[PDB]
């Protein structure tokens, strides 16, 4: 992958992370990770009880061909704290993240946004489509400042919030 | 809620995901449908039914014992993994006149739950 798509950037307490592709060796820093994520954060992120990821998961969810599928990874210390990625749908594609729960307001998510959205400008992606639970104000809020509207809604509530790229 | 329920189903030994919806029944009043995956080398039979029943029943509470248990290997999903409830719902009310993965797993759902 370009170098360029690993970078440090500036969280709002002016420390920093480096963003960077996850790659096939990240299996087990996966894993921590999502220990770390608290049973609410998982269920907004999958929108069911989803404790621990199945083998066939921690695969895709880090083995991409960065063109259709891209994931990317905060960390600090070498340790995940967040993971942002896409899925080709068409020059639409499905964005979802997840920040572990103690991180939560430190500016990653905004950061793993612009980052992602970077990325699939470079591979011909034109627009980003996310799934959001209604009642998750502060992810909704994330993507609304990350400039998403809000197209849609769903019979269970699920709102689609869409970025032109 | 539902949420409660899914919980406790997943937490089960032999139940690897669950996703729950509440529908309208005439009978019963509402009726509590369980779409349940079970872990790999797990099977379906007359009395793991029961059984998980049975746990949901001491885990929670009567009232959420789930009325359909319907064992599937195809949660229908967005690419990112989200379980897409809405179709759910409309399957299990038959309400099937009408960003989803694979599309082959809602011909598998309305089999299961024909059978």
């Amino acid at each position: 992958y370009p170098a360029h798509w690993e970078a440090d950037v500036v969280l709002r307490d002016g420390g920093t992370a480096r963003v960077r592709p996850i790659t096939v060796d990240d299996a087990e820093r996966l894993v921590s990770f999502y220990e770390q994520v608290s049973d609410e954060s998982k269920y907004y992120r999958f929108f069911a009880p989803y404790p621990r990821l199945c083998a066939k998961d921690v695969h895709r969810f880090t083995h991409h061909d960065f063109v259709d599928r891209v994931g990317l990874a905060a960390t600090i210390g070498g340790e995940f704290i967040a993971t942002v990625r896409y899925d080709r749908i068409a020059d639409e594609a499905e964005v979802a993240f997840l920040v572990q729960d103690a991180h939560q307001g430190r500016g990653v998510a905004s950061a793993l946004l612009e980052h992602i959205a970077a990325v699939a400008r470079e591979r011909g992606i034109r627009r980003f489509a996310a799934e959001v639970l209604p009642a998750n104000n502060k992810m909704i809020k994330v993507f609304m400042d990350a400039g998403y509207t809000q197209k849609r809604s769903f019979e269970d509530g699920v709102v689609r919030l869409e970025f032109d790229l | 809620g539902t949420a409660e329920i899914e919980s406790a189903l997943v937490a089960h030994p032999k139940i690897a995901e669950a996703a729950v919806v509440g529908i309208p029944h005439a009978i019963k009043g509402q009726a509590i449908y369980a779409y349940v995956t079970l872990n790999c080398g797990e099977e379906p039979s007359p009395e793991l039914y029961a059984e998980v029943r049975n746990w949901v029943r001491k885990e929670i509470g009567p009232l959420a014992t789930p009325d359909v248990l319907h064992w599937t290997d195809s949660l229908p999903k967005t690419r990112s993994g989200k379980i897409m409830r809405r179709i759910l719902r409309k399957i299990a009310a038959g309400d099937t006149s009408n960003t989803l993965a694979d599309p082959g797993v809602v011909e598998k759902l309305l089999e299961e739950k024909q059978a």
